[PDB]
């Protein structure tokens, strides 16, 4: 029941400038939504 | 009863006829279907198992220093 | 044998019918119609029905009975059962050398 | 004005926090660590600190309103 | 230390006062018998020993009870029974 | 301090449960109870110390095991984390070894009693003060067998026993 | 399909209630007695709600 | 209100002492004797296990690049 | 009442109502010993605690007047001009 | 004893009071109706 | 502790189905657990109120199937939880004397005529070292919450920039928390928590017959004693996982 | 006389004196125990001597006298890292073993006194021997006066129990010999020195691991092959027991570094998943046999065969930690296995004259000194930590893991079962109600003699149990020798 009526996002996925690459750890690393692809 | 005194315990027939049966138990093994079947499970059967899984899986992996885009398969 | 059984399985609706019920006041009333079938049966004396009839309201007894019973806590299955038991034998142990 | 990382990073503003407004909690949390963290004490700060994480909110959530259209309003997760 | 007599017979003389079943609440006594002198049922004796059990938060078996055919019965198990309360 | 609140509910323990003949059992009642307070105030100054000026704390005392490229020591190390576990931690054993003086007046083993919820708190205290993972486990392994213990207080109750073996094996 | 025993489940539902007449009304009455009776026990449910209210009305002015 | 301590260490009554065996002799003064007096030498034992060794050259090794800071530099 | 048990049993946790005639005696000999582990404890995590930040000194930080890395570090912090 | 009659109403009278009293400040903010900053 | 109180009070005895009266007999062990039962079901300014009401709300604030679901699920075991609180301080203070004449035996009525000095024993309170920590509780459970709220919530608290803890960029959801969720989903577990308190109190003293018409159905007699036996995760346990190992430890032995 | 040799002389001193004193002075039976005692003692202090002198980074063998006078047999003794534990097990465990029956012979004193000595200076000898026939030798010479002690002091069914103990171990051992003679003709010696410099090939290696994997798997035992062991270590006398738990059990996991790590590496590497099948099964074979033994001391004596499977699978796991952990949990099951037999057949057998688990219960409320060791004992057995029995189970199933992860969970599984077999007896003995209705005297606690041999065995546990570096810190150098591999960058420098 849940899975055919559950709200949709009601807010875009924050954006960190630069992507947050060199706090996260560098390009080795996972980072942060940056000008990236819609979700 | 042994070499040096003990205590005076309540020797219950019953509890020692029991610990007897078992000491007794391996003279009166036979061959069987139920006892054969049992027998041939543990000793080659599941035994032989591990042994092919140990056998097959033999170098499958390394943990070590393992980083992304580096797999955790070594064969 | 059909006398002790009878007044025991008496016994045991009554506890059985309060286990379920939390409500003494409720269970007052509840008691009653218990009491009553047992008088309504007051003048079976034939041997042929009177062990089927206890048959039937132990299996009635099995048929609604309480996941866990009440039991007071020092009797068998009680929360403070054996608690503290005492050393059973209180005198000192014979001398000898070990 | 907006805060770089060249002291974003010396404040130790958390990493989920580095947001473009987070410029309002580098003083909030050193008021925070002056008032020992108690709940009535930088009132002021605070509420500063909500006004620009609300309006950037509210900012991201017409975006994706906007989005949602763009696709028929189909699901986004 | 525990309990005593003279305790257990007033809650016990208080316990069949409230009962209707009971002649009348004058022929109690320490030697009364439940089949003939308060004049119970067979039944009624079972709803008695089920409230002592209650009252003295005892469970008592059903051996016990069948020994249970009189007050001063009643007052001896309790009396013998460490747990009762 | 920081090693202070770790062996002083071990010290309380100790004397509680090896010596309960000589301090008895009051004795015994004083020692754990004082000995956990003064650990429980220390943790309330830790948390001003480490939580509220950002100071994590390093202590290494020794290593446990060696070998190649494992090094445990016994080392702990104090956080915003283990700061706040042990507040609660200490707060409630202080106020649940008080609770105890009244609760097992007539247990006729109050001095083993009062010894095992000292050292729960002390191996309490040992699984969240450590810095690497296999000395915590010790504190994990710690509480269990205080758990273990705590339940089969009662040893002589065959209903109590399985609760034990439940606990210890589960 | 009624039992040897005549016990029916539908009048057993019934029968649950405060009986009109019971041998051990007297003895079981002091369970809803003025001690325990419905007010009694409920007067205290909340305990400084009495003091709370009158204490927020004389801080409210 | 609370009972003295009892009881009988070693099993001995009351009215008399612990009797020996003729193992005690040795045992306290030869057997745990000798473990603590080993125990004393070894603390001014030298060390001679493989890690110390290799740490000192582990730390001249790494003093040579940047991770480690060298005391008597040149 | 009090269960009875055997008096012929010797528990070093004292065993069933044991309270010694020299409680209170005991009871202070035994906190001294425990008292002065925990000076040495003491002694040893003010040596050896490592901290790479330094507290304020107005911040509330009661150890700054017992270890000895931070009053080194305020010692040589006082000079100043 | 008295003593305990005195604790039960105390700490029942300090709480129901500090509901009311967090319900008169933070009410509107938890019920939507005004927001925090204001 | 307050609970063991009750226990300590009357035989050392624990089973609700003897329970009842106690509300004068035991004023303060009552008052405490009024306390921690509105901390436990998170009453709105209490101190599990922070803390339970923020959990469920965080779950609506990741905006994805599996959020939404587990509000589903946690609030109905909140919906839960509410009963047995009801049930635990109903049974034990607010409904009628269950137990034995000798629990609620005062000496203002005259019961004995000799033995007037002992053998009441009316399931008197505990003594001061009993009562001391269940005060120093009682306060925790309503302001050290609310107090604590900004260290461990707080909007942007930097308590734990020594990494102790640690949160991902990535899985922050904690804004959409206070903004996105949407009010009457934010108030949602009160309204259920002093909504069925009521059915619960009107279902026990008010109607009472209800629950034990259910009770002897068959349907209902099912549901209980499942419920009451725990999912049965104990008896497949014991019979087919703990007694599998006896009965292979069996075989080795003795084939 | 080199210190290795005074460490075989002065067992045999005693033995003469114990023999020849009563020329001297009816002596009385006293005497002969504490001269037996104080031999013992003076060994274990000639060990601590040499334990001092000890150099833990040395591959050469240390405290060596040279003979140079070659014959046929010669006897040359030498100690590396990888024994001098192991002869420090066996002096320490001498002593506790001779106090453990200084009341329950009673009966042929001297006879058990000088086998228990002469067993001294065998069992020393196997692990102080550099050469491989002379292992052989010490190996299988300790039959005889095993044969013979079980069978002067044994329980009722002790002529089935030695029978089974000599002729599992001369069955397996001729396996053994076969295998140490092929080596010998192919490189003409056994000394350990220029026989582990030879390099044998696959196939002969294959054959040769065979011939000794035999003898070392009925040695462990492993299960199936572990009959002796339920019979001997059960009907021995509780000295003889521990003997056979605490060190004759190490014999095979000892010559396992010395026989096969370093000259068949390939087998060895090549059979691990059969060695690791046979450990695995026998891991969970042993632990749910042991959960439904009713014999207080075969229940003992059979969590050796699981304890000795996890040290089993450490040997072959050719890692660091694996070896290491190997001989610290040989090590560790020494103490802990010796303490929970003189808990059983010491204290609880003469006690009652039954080893039935049925007859005892509640023993806490009477013996509160037994319990307290029995419970840290049983911890130990269930690897706790704190205990030697922890980090040696970590270290040795960590190897095992790394080698294979497979055989390192089924193993793994042993935290199960360990905890399980030995809580529940703990239980079934100390706790689980009132003291048993079958004890009609009262039981007297722990005399100071049995404390204090428990004590000494808790002790050891504990403090290596905390502080194991006291026994790394001697593996690590002689441990890297037996390591086979190469890392792709650090092989071959230039
Ligand atoms: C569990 C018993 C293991 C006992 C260890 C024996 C010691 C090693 C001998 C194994 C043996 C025969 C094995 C036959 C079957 C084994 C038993 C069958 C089942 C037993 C009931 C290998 O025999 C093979 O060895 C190969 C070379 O390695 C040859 O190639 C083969 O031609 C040869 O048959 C003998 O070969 C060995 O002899 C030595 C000369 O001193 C040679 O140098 C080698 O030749 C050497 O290898
Ligand atoms: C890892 C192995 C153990 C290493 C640590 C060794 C002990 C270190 C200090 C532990 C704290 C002090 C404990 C004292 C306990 C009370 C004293 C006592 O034994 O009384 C016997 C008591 C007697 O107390 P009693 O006074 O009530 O005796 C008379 C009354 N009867 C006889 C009826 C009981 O006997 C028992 O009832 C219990 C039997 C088992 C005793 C186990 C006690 C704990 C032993 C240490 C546990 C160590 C846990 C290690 C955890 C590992 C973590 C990874
Ligand atoms: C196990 C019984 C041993 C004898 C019993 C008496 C001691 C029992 C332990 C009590 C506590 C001792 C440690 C206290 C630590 C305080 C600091 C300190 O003194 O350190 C000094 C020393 C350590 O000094 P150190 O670490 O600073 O430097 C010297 C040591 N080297 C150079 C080698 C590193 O600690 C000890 O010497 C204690 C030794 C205890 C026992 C040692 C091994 C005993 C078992 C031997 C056989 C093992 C194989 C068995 C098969
Ligand atoms: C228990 C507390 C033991 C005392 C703690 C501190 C002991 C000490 O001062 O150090 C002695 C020695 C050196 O410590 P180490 O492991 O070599 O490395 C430390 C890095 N500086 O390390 C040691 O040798 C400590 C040996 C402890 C042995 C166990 C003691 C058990 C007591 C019960
Ligand atoms: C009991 C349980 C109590 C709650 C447990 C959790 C504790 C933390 C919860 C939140 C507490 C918030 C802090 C409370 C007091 C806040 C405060 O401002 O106190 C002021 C006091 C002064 O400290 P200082 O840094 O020197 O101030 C300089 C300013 N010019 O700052 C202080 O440090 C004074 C308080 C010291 C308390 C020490 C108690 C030892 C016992
Ligand atoms: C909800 C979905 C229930 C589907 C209907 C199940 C059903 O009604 O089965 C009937 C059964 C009656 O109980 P039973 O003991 O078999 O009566 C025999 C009298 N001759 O009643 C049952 O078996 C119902 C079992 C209820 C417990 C299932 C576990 C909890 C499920 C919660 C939802
Ligand atoms: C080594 C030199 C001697 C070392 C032993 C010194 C300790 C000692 O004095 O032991 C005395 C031992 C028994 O004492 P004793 O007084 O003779 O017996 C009285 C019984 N009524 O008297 C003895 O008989 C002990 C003899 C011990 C002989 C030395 C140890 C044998 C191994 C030698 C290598
Ligand atoms: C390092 C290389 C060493 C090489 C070997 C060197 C010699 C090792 C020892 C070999 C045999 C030595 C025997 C020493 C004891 C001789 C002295 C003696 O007479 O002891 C007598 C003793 C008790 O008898 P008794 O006191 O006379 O009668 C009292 C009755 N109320 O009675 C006894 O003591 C008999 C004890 C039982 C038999 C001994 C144990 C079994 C031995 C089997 C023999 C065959 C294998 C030999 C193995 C040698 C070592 C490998
Ligand atoms: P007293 O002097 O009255 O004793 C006279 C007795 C009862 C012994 C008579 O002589 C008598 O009737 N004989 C005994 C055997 C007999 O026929 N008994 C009849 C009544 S017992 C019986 O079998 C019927 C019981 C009906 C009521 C109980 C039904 C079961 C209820 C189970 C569930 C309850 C809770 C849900």
């Amino acid at each position: 029941v849940v899975k055919l009526t559950y709200p949709d996002r009601v807010s875009y996925p924050r954006e960190f400038e630069g992507g947050l690459e060199r706090e996260l750890g560098g390009a080795g690393a996972v980072r942060a939504f940056l000008c990236l692809d819609d979700e | 009863m042994a070499g040096l005194q003990h205590y005076k315990i309540a020797m219950d027939p019953a509890l020692v006829r029991l610990g007897s049966m078992i000491s007794n138990r391996y003279k009166y093994f036979r061959w069987t279907k139920r006892t054969a079947l049992v027998s041939f499970m543990y000793v080659v059967v599941v035994p032989s198992t591990i042994g092919y899984l140990a056998y097959k899986t033999d170098g499958l992996w390394d943990l070590r220093a393992k980083r992304r885009g580096d797999l955790i398969s070594e064969r | 044998s059909n006398r002790q059984a009878a007044l025991s399985l008496y016994r045991r609706a009554l506890k059985l019918a309060l286990d379920w019920t939390v409500h003494r006041n409720l269970w007052r009333g509840q008691a009653l119609y218990i009491r009553s079938l047992f008088e309504k049966n007051r003048n079976v004396t034939d041997p042929r029905l009177q062990r089927a009839l206890l048959k039937e309201t132990e299996k009635l007894l099995e048929k609604w009975k309480h996941p866990d019973p009440y039991c007071p806590p020092t009797a068998p299955g009680g929360s403070k059962y054996e608690r503290n038991l005492p050393v059973p034998n209180l005198e000192p142990p014979p001398p000898l050398k070990f | 004005r907006r805060a770089t990382r060249e002291e974003m990073r010396d404040a130790k503003v958390p990493l989920a926090y580095r947001d473009s407004c987070a410029h309002l909690l580098i003083p909030l949390n050193r008021c925070r660590y002056e008032t020992y963290y108690l709940p009535w004490k930088c009132e002021d700060e605070r509420h500063s600190y909500e006004k620009c994480q609300y309006l950037e909110f509210k900012k991201r959530v017409q975006k994706m309103e906007e989005l949602r259209e763009a696709k028929g309003g189909a699901r986004s997760n | 230390e525990g309990l005593q007599k003279v305790e257990v017979y007033e809650r016990i003389k208080s316990l069949l006062a409230g009962f209707d079943k009971v002649n009348d609440p004058n022929n109690i006594t320490e030697t009364a018998h439940f089949a003939n002198d308060l004049g119970l049922d067979s039944l009624d004796t079972v709803e008695v020993v089920m409230a002592i059990e209650e009252e003295f938060s005892i469970e008592i078996p059903d051996k016990d009870a069948d020994q249970i055919h009189s007050v001063d019965k009643a007052i001896e198990y309790i009396l013998r029974q460490p747990d009762a309360h | 301090m920081y090693l202070s609140i770790i062996i002083l509910p071990l010290l309380g323990s100790v004397v509680s449960g090896f010596f309960g003949r000589k301090v008895g059992v009051s004795g015994a009642q004083l020692i754990t109870c004082s000995s956990v307070i003064i650990t429980t105030i220390l943790s309330i100054i830790a948390f001003f110390e480490v939580g509220f000026n950002n100071i994590p704390v390093t202590i290494n005392i020794f290593r446990w095991i060696d070998s190649e490229w494992f090094i445990i020591n016994w080392g702990f190390q104090y956080d915003s984390l283990t700061v706040s576990m042990l507040i609660p931690v200490l707060i409630i054993s202080s106020l649940v070894h008080i609770y105890s003086i009244s609760y097992m007046s007539s247990d006729p083993h109050n001095q083993r009693f009062f010894s095992y919820l000292s050292l729960f708190t002390f191996m309490m205290i040992i699984l969240v003060t450590a810095n690497n993972y296999l000395l915590m486990f010790v504190g994990w392994e710690g509480v269990g067998v205080c758990s273990y213990l705590l339940v089969s207080f009662w040893f002589t109750r065959i209903a109590a026993n399985q609760s034990s073996i439940s606990a210890f094996l589960t | 399909k009624p039992n040897i025993t005549g016990f029916d489940m539908r009048e057993f539902l019934r029968h649950t209630k405060t009986p009109t007449y019971d041998p051990w009304e007297r003895h079981e009455a002091w369970r809803y007695t003025g001690r325990f009776s419905r007010f009694n026990r409920f007067k205290g449910a909340l305990p400084g709600f009495g003091i709370a209210t009158v204490a927020f009305t004389a801080y409210c002015v | 209100q609370y009972d003295p301590p009892t009881g009988w260490l070693w099993g001995v009554r009351p009215g008399e002492k612990y009797q020996n065996e003729g193992w005690e002799g040795p045992f306290f003064y030869g057997f745990w004797g000798s473990l603590i007096v080993f125990a004393i030498a070894y603390a001014y034992k030298p060390d001679t296990s493989i890690q110390t060794w290799a740490l000192e050259e582990a730390r001249r090794r790494l003093e040579a690049e940047g991770i480690l800071e060298d005391p008597n530099p040149t | 009442p009090k269960i009875p048990y055997p008096k012929h049993v010797w528990s070093p946790a004292g065993g069933w109502y044991a309270q010694p005639a020299n409680w209170k005696q005991n009871t202070a000999i035994f906190g001294l010993v425990i008292f002065g582990i925990t000076a040495m404890v003491w002694k040893y995590s003010a040596e050896h605690e490592v901290r790479h930040k330094m507290p304020e000194p107005d911040r509330f930080y009661p150890s700054r007047y017992w270890v000895k890395q931070i009053k080194d570090y305020e010692r040589a912090q006082k000079e100043k001009q | 004893s008295r003593v305990h009659r005195f604790l039960a109403t105390g700490l029942g009278a300090s709480m129901w009071f500090w509901i009311f009293y967090r319900a008169k400040k933070d009410g509107p903010v938890l019920l939507g109706w005004k927001h925090p900053w204001d | 502790l307050g609970a063991g109180s009750v226990i300590h009070a009357v035989a050392d005895n624990q089973d609700f189905r003897k329970f009842g009266g106690l509300i004068s007999y035991l004023p303060l062990t009552y008052s405490v657990m009024l306390i921690a039962s509105l901390s436990l079901v998170a009453f709105p300014f209490m101190t599990g109120f922070y803390s339970k009401d923020f959990i469920l709300e965080s779950a609506y604030g990741q905006f994805s199937f599996s959020g939404v679901a587990v509000y589903i699920i946690a609030t109905i075991g909140a919906i839960f939880t509410t009963l047995y609180s009801v049930k635990v301080l109903y049974l034990t203070f607010l409904s009628n004397p269950n137990g034995p004449r000798t629990y609620y035996r005062l000496a203002i009525d005259n019961f004995f005529s000799a033995q007037a000095i002992k053998s009441y024993k009316p399931a008197h309170e505990g003594d001061f070292f009993l009562t001391l920590p269940l005060v120093i509780l009682a306060l925790f459970s309503i302001f050290f919450g609310f107090i604590t709220k900004d260290i461990f919530i707080g909007l942007g608290s930097n308590f734990f920039v020594d990494n102790s803890l640690f949160i991902h960029p990535i899985h922050e959801i904690m804004i959409d928390t206070e903004f996105a969720v949407p009010v009457l989903f934010k108030l949602l577990p009160f309204i259920f928590t002093i909504s069925f308190s009521v059915i619960a109190l009107t279902l026990s003293e008010l109607l009472s017959e209800l629950v034990i018409y259910f009770k002897f159905s068959r349907f209902g007699y099912n549901i209980f004693g499942f419920f009451n036996q725990r999912f049965l995760i104990e008896f497949f346990y014991n019979k087919y996982i703990t007694n599998l190992i006896l009965n292979l430890g069996g075989q080795i032995t003795k084939i | 006389m080199s210190l290795l040799y005074v460490l075989l002389i002065i067992p045999i001193i005693g033995i003469f004196l114990i023999s020849t004193i009563d020329s001297f002075y009816f002596f009385n039976v006293s005497y002969y125990k504490k001269i037996a005692l104080i031999t013992t003692i003076l060994n274990l202090i000639v060990s601590l001597i040499i334990y001092i002198l000890f150099d833990f980074s040395n591959n050469q063998f240390q405290f060596i006298q040279e003979n140079l006078d070659l014959s046929f047999y010669d006897i040359y003794l030498g100690v590396d890292g990888v024994s001098i534990y192991f002869v420090l097990l066996t002096t320490i465990i001498m002593p506790i073993a001779l106090v453990s029956n200084w009341n329950s012979i009673t009966n042929n004193i001297k006879s058990y006194l000088i086998i228990m000595l002469l067993l001294e200076t065998l069992l020393l000898a196997v692990f102080l021997v550099l050469d491989v026939l002379l292992f052989y030798i010490f190996f299988e010479s300790i039959l005889p006066p095993l044969f013979i002690l079980i069978g002067l002091f044994g329980s009722s069914n002790k002529v089935r129990a030695s029978f089974y103990i000599f002729l599992y171990t001369l069955l397996g051992s001729l396996f053994l010999l076969l295998s140490i003679l092929t080596m010998s003709s192919i490189v003409g010696t056994t000394y350990f020195d220029v026989l582990l410099k030879s390099s044998f090939e696959y196939t002969t290696q294959l054959f040769l691991f065979f011939g000794i994997f035999i003898a070392f798997a009925v040695k462990t035992p492993v299960w199936g092959l572990n009959s002796w062991l339920l019979r001997a270590h059960v009907e021995s006398p509780l000295g003889g027991s521990i003997v056979l738990a605490a060190i004759v059990l190490k014999l095979s996991l000892y010559g396992v570094f010395r026989l096969i790590l370093p000259i068949l590496p390939q087998a060895s590497l090549n059979l691990t998943y059969i060695v690791y099948a046979i450990g695995a099964i026998t891991v969970l074979y042993a632990s749910f046999s042991t959960l439904r033994t009713v014999d207080v001391k075969e229940l003992i004596a059979y969590s050796s065969v699981a304890h000795a499977a996890i040290y089993l699978m450490g040997v072959f796991s050719n890692t660091i930690q694996g070896l290491e952990g190997a001989i610290l949990l040989g090590l560790a099951h020494g103490f802990v296995s010796s303490g929970l037999f003189i808990c059983a057949g010491g204290i609880l057998y003469d006690r009652t004259g039954t080893r039935l688990i049925y007859f005892f219960r509640g023993l806490t409320q009477i013996m509160p000194l037994f319990s307290l060791f029995f419970f840290i004992l049983c911890l130990g057995n269930a690897g706790t930590p704190l205990t030697l029995n922890f980090v040696g189970e970590f270290m040795s199933l960590y190897g095992t893991l790394e080698r294979l992860p497979i055989a390192g969970m089924l193993a793994s599984t042993s935290i199960i079962f360990s905890a399980a077999y030995s809580i529940y007896m703990y239980n079934r003995i100390a706790f689980g109600g009132s003291v048993s209705l079958y004890f009609i005297d009262c039981f007297r606690d722990l005399t100071k003699r049995e404390f204090f041999i428990l004590f000494t065995l808790v002790s050891f546990t504990v403090i290596l149990g905390i502080y194991p570096s006291f026994v790394l810190d001697g593996l690590h150098y002689n441990i890297s020798s037996v390591v086979y591999g190469i890392e792709p960058n650090a092989s071959y420098l230039t």
